[PDB]
């Protein structure tokens, strides 16, 4: 699922399921 | 950022590690 | 949408949606 | 930190909001 195109909700998903417990940061205008 | 190297381009597990706290 | 219990995958979507272009950061952890 | 005041409490726009940039 990351090797892809992933935008709005989509990436925000995969961050979610990757980073796990150490939960993430998104950051779209950075 | 993300976007560009996620969203506009192909993503990557490498990358969005990057992003992890 | 937000005024619930919102864990896991649904509480990345509720910062999702209500922060918009400024993105957020989810610290599961802190 | 957000899981306690969000997910095992009910969450509110005024916390959430404490998340964003």
């Amino acid at each position: 699922f990351v090797n892809q195109h992933l935008c709005g909700s989509h990436l925000v998903e995969a961050l979610y399921l990757v980073c796990g417990e150490r939960g993430f940061f998104y950051t779209p205008k950075t | 950022g993300i976007v560009e190297q996620c969203c506009t381009s192909i993503c990557s597990l490498y990358q969005l590690e990057n992003y992890c706290n």
